[PDB]
RNA sequence: GGAUAGUGGCCUACCAUGGUUUCAACGGGUAACGGGGAAUAAGGGUUCGAUUCCGGAGAGGGAGCCUGAGAAACGGCUACCACAUCCAAGGAAGGCAGCAGGCGCGCAAAUUACCCAAUCCUAAUUCAGGGAGGUAGUGACAAUAAAUAACGAUACAGGGCCCAUUCGGGUCUUGUAAUUGGAAUGAGUACAAUGUAAAUACCUUAACGAGGAACAAUUGGAGGGCAAGUCUGGUGCCAGCAGCCGCGGUAAUUCCAGCUCCAAUAGCGUAUAUUAAAGUUGUUGCAGUUAAAAAGCUCGUAGUUGAACUUUGGGCCCGGUUGGCCG
């Protein structure tokens, strides 16, 4: 019989559905940081509860533990390979401190609209879904890539999107269209 | 794009060990066209239930019919 | 007993108001922008309770 | 001492006891006992199948004053007479009689909701349609 | 001694009353195949494991056997038993808890397709055979990503600073239109090629290809729990809502319906279980005067527990550490 295929979640659903002050501040920062859904923060706290529950376990434990010392070295590689925090700081305070706006105010998508070259989140949401825009070689679709710096010192546009050249493109094609048959 | 290329000595060693789908689908080579897998094994299951080569049945069958 | 009759009573005398039209709702990245917008930037009603819908007074 | 036996080999007489007190919770006990499976009506099932038998017209409990106006079901697997909850205004005149009706659960694990006593069971779907859609008028149940 | 491939009451001939048992034997039930393991995790835990791998049993219920190295073999045979097929009425022919499919059953579960090419197996083991296996189809059990068009130019729900020709205007409009429209996108077809046994489950250069009656998104609620309307019409302890407290008897924020809001986004609602909740199973860690609960009292076997003491004690050296009175 077939081999399994393994398939894992990825968020949460806060034990209690309705707070005044928890929904409210999820939205607050869901506004202000471009998101669509509440999954997204939920799988983005998945992810803050994960990295946190591993800090804990791994401090729970004495000092100059091999297992401690090589665990919380490939978290701190791993942190510092995606960005959130500086890279002159091994204190593992601001790792285990680090909250979720935090954490969400790295990701790319934060960064494109800091930078300037959307001008929206939402616009810069729809260039990504709609492919015109490729943060390195290979033209990316997906909001929530988290560049790892590769993509920074890589920043370009997609070879085949608007000032990509190459290409008119179907409604400049037929807008040009409509503009000869108008002059003659 | 990336794929997979091997190139071989000489045609007949291409001929000798590529496989007989993948020379048909280059057109290399062609394998003449057979019946189905259904209907193949239930021929295998008609000569398997007839024991011989079934000449002599089909005579005595055909003598029983006349007669 | 004796009530196993006049089933639906109200359903049945309820007047058909039909559905109004309205331009769609747009749903997806959108439906999120629309509510921080009718939420964040009102502040009619923060006097002593900070409302979020308002009847029609 | 507190009671209970605080003694380093005192495993067995612990697990014992709680073997034993374990028996007063009504969860734990149905449970082993299986009464879901033999004296529960839906055969330890979450849904059942029966036939409509005629119309039931309980009242309410107090301080209420209605008409809830359910059927009786005769269940298929095993036979059994139940009286099934029509929920929705106006669903008695689409679960009227001599239909496959399928019947689901209230949601106090087997108790009565209201004001309607004796019921534990209702109807969600009939002949093949949803109450939910007679209801709504999305789809009408044939005649046939 | 026999039999077995040999151990063995495994089976026979000959002694004692031998073996197990409140540390639970034996018997009964299991809506019991046993494990790795599955669901929450402060810990200790409570349920589940038919099912993707291992081991065992069966291939209608039983038994008994040939060949074979290996079978109590059933896609081998023999006989009897819940079945069931074919006669020109003697006889013969099995068995899908294997694939597909059907019937019955039930709340509940797929096409009576294609290939031996990715994997391995068997054979004279090399050119063959494999419903094992793989491919497609159905159906949204789960699981990851994620569309329902941004926006130039002006009319305001009223926003920051200056010329201070003082409540007239300007390098950016926080945010609305039935005005004009600036680069754009997938689905459905695909002069075209790519995944596969050339063919559709991944792309693109294509050509048709959003302009808001457009390629239009709902499930239940808005008294509380629990965020969310004393806004209107209808009914009037009726019809109904209601997880519980409760609403409705002529001003119902709760019923039915039109504008607004929520869990979520193609996913949500309901039912039955189970886990946290539950320190309401309490070893951690519950209560017993009155909320349920100290046997009416005492003796006593098993069981649990059970004063204190025995080399408690000192001197020197050194393989090894210390952010070290050390950069």
């Amino acid at each position: 019989p077939r081999a399994p295929r393994t398939y894992s979640k990825t968020y949460s659903t806060p034990k209690r559905p309705y707070e005044s002050s928890r929904l409210d501040a999820e939205l607050k920062l869901a506004g202000e940081f471009g998101l669509k859904n509440k999954k997204e923060i939920y799988r983005i706290s998945f992810q803050l509860s994960k990295i946190r529950r591993a800090a804990r376990d791994l401090l729970t434990r004495d000092e100059k533990d091999p297992k401690r010392l090589f665990e919380g070295n490939a978290l701190i590689r791993r942190l510092v390979r995606v960005g959130v925090l500086s890279e002159d700081k091994k204190k593992l305070d601001y790792v285990l401190a680090l909250k979720v706006e935090d954490f969400l105010e790295r990701r790319l998508q934060t960064q494109v609209y800091k930078l300037g070259l959307a001008k929206s989140v939402h616009h810069a949401r729809v260039l990504i879904t709609q492919r015109h825009i490729a943060v390195g070689k290979q033209i990316v679709n997906i909001p929530s890539f988290m560049v790892r710096l590769d993509s920074e010192k890589h920043i370009d546009f997609a070879p085949t999107s608007p000032f990509g050249g190459a290409r008119p493109g179907r409604v400049a094609r037929r807008n040009a269209a409509r503009k000869a048959e108008a002059s003659g | 794009s990336v794929g997979f290329g091997l190139v071989y000595n000489s045609v007949a060693e291409a001929k000798k060990f590529e496989p007989t789908y993948r020379l048909v689908r280059y057109g290399l080579a062609e394998k003449v066209e057979k019946a189905s897998r259904q209907q193949r094994k239930q021929k295998k299951n008609r000569d398997k239930k007839i024991f011989g080569t079934g000449k002599r049945l089909a005579k005595k069958v055909a003598r029983r019919n006349a007669d | 007993h004796g009530s196993l009759a006049r089933a639906g009573k109200v359903k049945s005398q309820t007047p058909k108001v039909e559905k109004t039209e309205k331009p769609k709702k747009p749903k997806g990245r959108a439906y999120k922008r629309l509510l921080y917008t009718r939420r964040f930037v009102n502040v009619t009603l923060v006097n002593g309770k900070r409302r979020m819908n308002p009847g029609p007074s | 001492g507190k009671g209970k036996p605080r003694g380093l080999n005192s495993a067995r007489k612990l697990r014992v006891h709680r073997r034993n007190n374990r028996w007063a919770e009504n969860n734990y006990k149905k449970r082993l006992l299986g009464t879901a499976f033999k004296s529960s009506p839906f055969g330890g099932s979450s849904h059942a199948k029966g036939i409509v038998l005629e119309k039931l017209g309980i009242e309410s409990k107090q301080p209420n004053s209605a008409i809830r106006k359910c059927v009786r079901v005769q269940l298929i697997k095993n036979g059994k007479k139940v009286t099934a909850f029509v929920p929705n205004d106006g669903c008695l005149n689409f679960v009227d009689e001599n239909d496959e009706v399928l019947l689901a659960g209230f949601g106090r694990k087997g108790k009565a909701k209201g004001d309607i006593p004796g019921v534990r069971f209702k109807v969600v779907k009939v002949s093949g349609v949803s109450l939910l859609a007679l209801w709504k008028e999305k789809k009408e149940k044939p005649r046939s």
